[PDB]
């Protein structure tokens, strides 16, 4: 039901778990990362191989994003930086430094924007060349996940308290939270139009919120349970399909989760060997990504 | 089609269609002339006296007796052949009989499957769209909710 | 068994070429006299567009009563008869299915104005509701 | 083959429209609770300013004042036919304002036709008498025949053909003769389309009797007016049609044959007949109103004492030719 | 024959109307958006005092 | 209603109980007319309990009634698997039967509630008996392919 | 007094376009999808 | 190669004499049977004459 070689196909490389592996916008490429401090490069359709690998990070690939462009990569390292990789050459472009633990999230934005987070109990806004945060916001405990809003002054950040924080960076008002999570917020995704956030969190539910100023009161659109965490306290992934009607998760019970978006279990397919950190939907066909701990990553439809 | 109706609708849109149609608006000769005759049925009649055995009469009784005899000859000699071979040909005619049976249930079943198969495929696409037009139904609805809400709330 | 055109049992069944189905010499040629083309395929046909074949023949089993006879011209007047009202039955059968052809499809004609119609006052009252909400 | 695709096309479009009305009816009662919380035409500015342009009153006797008809000729507009109630057909020419020509034949005359040659004219009578009588040589020549009243006239385009209507339900054509005892039901009001091919006619139940001129067979039936309605005319311009009854005057389409327009009037206010230039419209009644027909009260003149029986427009637009049956003839 | 003749005609006629509705479908959607879009952006000139 | 079964190890023949259940034996009967049954392991056989077999796939899984997935049970009291031979139908739950069955070899009077009872071998008995001494491996399924050859139904 | 001839007809196999099918649409998916998953195995 | 397109549409009859093809066969074997008896006995006429 795609233009695939094989309905699947398993990916063998890496030299440890790895954490994160994100489709080029285009929906022609994507790239992986993990504790090995590597990044690879893969070719969706063909022969899907290797055509270079990034080197010269000094820890372990927490995130990475890809750029609109699709010609330069942003990738997060456990060691306090924030490398600009280009990956047509594979030079240094930039090392943005200023954090103070490790940088658990990034996001990117439709203008050369940058966001993070990190233990430090920061978040910080990077321009593409300006190697400084131009703005920094400062919060009691430590940060988790991010998600830019692309049109470009909300950013919700999820931390340890178990409620999202939407952040103006113009106004600098934050008294408008989306309570209803009651433990860590492993990640957070934004809807392609930029009305939905998809919500995970070690409360063992996966929730879905709107994303708009005006409410109906209780925000909350919808839970779903069995998208169980496991005791590793691992960030595990969610995605947004290309037309953001099927929700997507990875469980550490070895589950790979897809929801319909109106409360319908869809598909609860096994075949994962470890904690499933990432999952991902290819912005054109059927496809979807799976990227576990077990030096592995599966394709999909 | 995929939905839920009662046959009180049916009948209420067939009573809109009767409104609206109110509001708006070879054969030879010889098979002719009997055709026109026997139009009443008016079955034909032909003589069939030929068992009554007139008693001695005029040149009619031997003219019947005459053709009766031929008729009787004939007659023999045909039910005699007949009895010559017995029923073979009677057991080939439903042997043959039955071998065009089967072969017409062999393409009755096959045309049976390829309609079945044609009804599973209308009744998959109806599903798939039916489900679409349903979710863009529901979605159309919550966002007027959201827009007239929205709208009051402005003030 | 049974000839395409009449349904008669073909004792000499050809086979033709543009469409190879059950027919019998007589009626095609006759078709061909009146015209030299097949109505089946409306191409032209020539006398060698038909095969003799080998069939083992359909026996012909005979009635209790087939033997000369005046039985014989009974079946005459009796066959005259129920071929001719066949012919009558289907010609009634023409002339209710074109009549009730002619009613459906007025019918059907009034159906799509009026789904026109109301189609369009879907969209001036859909427009309606939207503008409505302002 | 062709009629099993027919029938299920059929059903699957009868399934269209029930869902089709089903939700529309919905949305309806959705918004319903939701709204709660040729150059030479006279314009519309000249014809709506048109009042009083003769006083006609040597036209008409004054000894049995009243009048049922009244018609204009095509070809000169100065001619006008009132029907008078004395048994004779007067003809009158506007400029003179004399009675040109004198037809007398007991009853009072009920409908008047005028020809295109300035010399053939017709005239039906209370009698069960119709006669095409010329103005020129002002004698009947043809004699069109009863034990009732007739309720309508019509003529074919050739002018020679006759067709009579009667409240027996039977009716006269000038070679064949089509009875219905099925319904039996009277008629008031009927007129014949320029086109020549079909007619409708309305009758005093409220249907609505369409026929084909040709064949001569109804085909259609529209019951849903109450009342006699005292008249139905079609236009001109092909697809303006309008009617009237004993308490509105409504427009119609000639391909829909539905409703289209309607003019509500009071009860005890009764419409008499319309007149066309599909251009304007005129309305002659207790309640005097002239609207544009093609743009859908416009005008009020009061000029015409007692009851106006009749309505016309004269040639340019610039008056109308209206009579009365006080035996007075105002021009508007 | 008659009923598979049929079906394949309504399959085709299925066929050839569902993406007309389809499309009608996605354009009244596409206008609704616009106008939710409008309706949120005056919303949104509220909510810059927030 | 009648079926000959040329199965593998022999010859089975069996009576449909239309009388008894109707619904049950239709499928069957017009089932052995199309013969789609032809090369269908007898994918269970447990000593002295079942032969079960019946599946397109020769998994344990699947096949298609002419219903399509399942059909609703029939049963009535005098119905007793008090014999050895008595022809059944499977299912896997409340009204699950599938288009597979099984021939019993012993009293099962434990088994006569949701499972409904549809047949009795008239002859080949002896097939059955011997069917009950064949290799089998861990789980109830002969080594080699207990294939049955074709079915007609008379 | 309605047109029970030409609407009890039409909708004779009209309901048959939406019953017929639900029988045997239960059956090949049913084993096509057995055969997709048992093909490949418990694993 | 030519397979069999034997359904087609029309309607069949039963293979024996009650058809008019059949039966006219038979109206001709009932006359050629009465004219070979002719034959045979206008040879024993001749023969005799």
């Amino acid at each position: 039901t795609s233009d695939l070689n094989v309905p699947n196909l398993q990916m063998f490389g890496h030299t440890a778990e790895v954490l994160v592996a994100r489709f080029d916008p285009s929906g022609s490429y994507f790239a992986s990362g993990g504790m090995d401090r590597q990044i690879l490069l893969w070719n969706v359709f063909g022969d899907v191989k290797n055509y270079g690998v990034l080197n010269g990070c000094k820890g372990a690939i927490t995130d990475l994003q890809w750029s609109r462009d699709s010609r330069v990569v942003y990738c997060s390292s456990s060691d306090t930086h924030l490398m600009s990789w280009d990956a047509v050459s594979g030079q240094k472009i930039r090392k943005h430094k200023g954090h103070a633990g490790v940088v658990n999230a990034l996001d990117v934005l439709k203008v050369e924007l940058l966001t993070s987070v990190s233990d430090d109990c920061t978040m910080k806004v990077w321009d593409s060349r300006s190697k400084d945060c131009i703005k920094t916001i400062e919060e009691k405990y430590p940060l988790t996940a991010v998600a830019i809003a692309q049109q470009g002054t909300q950013v919700f950040i999820g931390g340890i308290d178990g409620a999202i924080k939407i952040w103006d960076l113009r106004n600098n008002h934050c008294s408008h939270v989306l309570k209803g999570h009651k433990d860590i917020i492993t990640s957070l995704a934004i809807s392609k139009d930029g009305s939905s956030l998809l919500s995970n969190s070690m409360d063992n539910t996966v929730r879905i919120f709107d994303v708009k100023p005006f409410a109906s009161a209780q925000r909350q659109l919808q839970i779903f349970e069995g998208a169980i965490h496991g005791q590793e306290h691992n960030l595990l992934g969610v995605a947004w399909s290309r037309n953001s009607r099927f929700v997507g998760a990875g469980s550490s019970d070895k589950n790979v989760y897809v929801w319909s978006a109106t409360g319908d279990l869809r598909y609860v397919l096994p075949g994962h060997e470890g904690s499933v950190n990432h999952v991902d939907f290819h912005p054109h066909q059927d496809i979807i990504l799976s990227c576990s701990s077990d030096r592995t990553i599966f394709l999909g439809e | 089609f995929e939905s839920t109706y009662n046959e009180e609708d049916r009948s209420a849109a067939a009573q809109i269609v009767e409104e609206e149609l109110k509001r708006s608006g070879s054969d030879r000769l010889e098979n002719a002339i009997v055709a026109a005759g026997k139009g009443e049925k008016l079955a034909a009649i032909d003589v069939q006296r030929y068992i009554q055995l007139k008693p001695p009469g005029t040149r009619e009784s031997l003219l019947q007796s005459a053709v009766v005899w031929e008729y009787q000859k004939s007659r023999n000699d045909n039910l005699y052949l007949l009895e010559k071979h017995g029923e073979k040909a009677f057991d080939s005619s439903l042997e043959a009989l039955e071998v065009q049976l089967e072969l017409l249930e062999k393409e009755l079943v096959n045309t049976k499957k390829l309609s079945q198969g044609c009804n599973r495929k209308r009744k998959h696409y109806q599903m798939e769209v039916g489900a679409r037009l349903a979710e863009a139904e529901v979605k159309f609805g919550q966002l007027l909710q959201s827009s007239i809400q929205c709208r009051v709330a402005t003030l | 068994m049974f000839c395409s055109i009449s349904g008669e049992t073909p004792k000499e069944p050809v086979i033709s070429r543009v469409s190879g189905n059950v027919y019998e010499k007589r009626l095609i040629e006759q078709v061909i006299r009146e015209t030299s083309k097949d109505p089946v395929t409306q191409q032209e046909c020539t006398l060698e567009d038909l095969v003799p074949v080998k069939v083992p023949d359909f026996v012909r089993p005979r009635p209790p009563s087939a033997t000369s006879l005046p039985a014989l011209l009974s079946l005459f007047q009796e066959e005259w008869d129920s071929v001719a009202l066949e012919q009558f039955e289907l010609r009634r059968n023409l002339t209710e299915t074109k009549q009730e052809l002619s009613t459906a499809l007025y019918s059907l004609d009034a159906a799509l104005r009026v789904i026109s119609r109301l189609t369009k006052e879907r969209d001036e009252a859909r427009e309606a509701l939207a503008k409505f909400s302002d | 083959q062709e009629l099993s695709t027919a029938l299920y096309s059929l059903d699957a479009a009868l399934r269209v429209i029930s869902r089709l009305t089903k939700e529309r009816d919905e949305a309806r009662e959705a918004l319903a609770k939701f709204s709660d919380n040729l150059s030479s035409k006279r314009k519309r500015t000249k014809l709506q300013p048109k009042w009083a342009t003769d006083d006609a009153v040597s036209q008409l006797l004054q000894a049995t004042p009243s009048t049922i008809l009244e018609n204009l000729e095509t070809e000169s507009t100065t001619s006008f036919f009132p029907s008078p109630e004395n048994s004779s057909f007067v003809l009158c020419l506007h400029k003179d304002e004399l009675l040109c020509l004198d037809i007398q034949s007991e009853g009072s005359a009920l409908a008047c036709c005028w020809l295109t040659s300035s010399k053939i004219a017709v005239a039906t009578a209370d009698a069960i008498s119709i006669f095409e009588f010329p103005v020129s040589s002002s004698g009947l020549q043809s004699v069109g025949e009863i034990d009732e009243k007739v309720n309508f006239l019509q003529a074919h385009p050739s002018g020679e053909y006759l067709l009579a209507a009667s409240n027996e339900k039977c009716y006269i054509f000038s070679k064949s003769q089509v009875y219905n005892i099925t319904v039996a039901q009277h008629i008031t009001s009927l007129a014949v389309h320029p086109d020549g091919n079909l007619f409708v006619a309305g009758l005093e139940n409220g249907e609505l009797r369409f026929f084909e001129t040709s064949s001569g067979n109804e085909l259609t039936k529209f019951g849903p007016h109450s009342s006699p309605v005292k008249t139905l005319q079609f236009g001109e311009n092909g697809y303006w049609l309008v009617v009237t009854t004993n308490s509105d005057i409504f427009i119609w389409d000639l391909r829909k044959s539905e409703l289209v327009q309607k003019i509500p009037l009071q009860t005890k206010v009764a419409a008499v007949s319309l007149d066309i230039t599909q251009l304007l419209v005129s309305s002659d009644g207790e309640t005097l109103y002239v609207h544009i027909y093609v743009k859908s009260r416009c005008m009020s003149q009061t000029h015409v004492s007692s009851i106006s029986n009749l309505v016309w427009l004269n040639e340019l637009h610039q008056l109308l030719f209206s009579t009365s049956n006080g035996a007075i003839l105002r021009l508007g | 024959r008659k009923n598979l003749t049929c079906y394949e005609f309504l399959y085709n006629q299925e066929r050839l109307a569902l993406p007309n509705r389809l499309e009608a479908a996605e354009i009244e959607l596409s206008k609704m958006q616009q106008i939710e879009a409008y309706a949120q952006q005056d919303y949104a000139r509220v909510t810059g005092q927030n | 209603a009648n079926v000959e079964l040329q199965t593998s190890l022999g010859k089975i023949l069996i009576e449909l109980y239309t009388e008894h259940a109707p619904k049950t034996c239709q499928n069957f009967y017009t089932l052995a007319k199309e013969g789609y049954y032809d090369g269908v392991i007898f994918h269970r056989v447990i000593p002295d309990f079942v032969i079960q077999g019946g599946d397109p796939t020769g998994t344990g899984r699947g096949g298609t009634s002419i219903y399509g997935d399942k059909f609703d049970d029939e049963i009535h009291s005098d119905l007793h698997h008090t014999g050895a031979g008595i022809l059944s139908m499977a299912n896997a739950g409340p009204n699950t039967n599938s288009s597979q069955f099984f021939i019993t070899l012993a009293p099962t009077p434990w088994l006569d509630g949701k499972h409904t009872i549809f047949g009795r071998v008239v002859s080949g008995l002896s097939v059955c008996k011997r069917m009950g001494l064949i290799r089998t491996d861990s789980s109830d399924r002969p080594i080699e392919p207990l294939k049955i050859i074709k079915a007609v139904a008379l | 007094d309605s047109e029970e001839q030409e609407n009890s007809q039409s909708p004779n196999i009209q309901p048959l376009l939406h019953t017929e099918n639900l029988a045997p649409a239960v059956v090949d998916n049913v084993k096509d999808d057995l055969i997709v998953s048992k093909g490949g195995n418990s694993r």
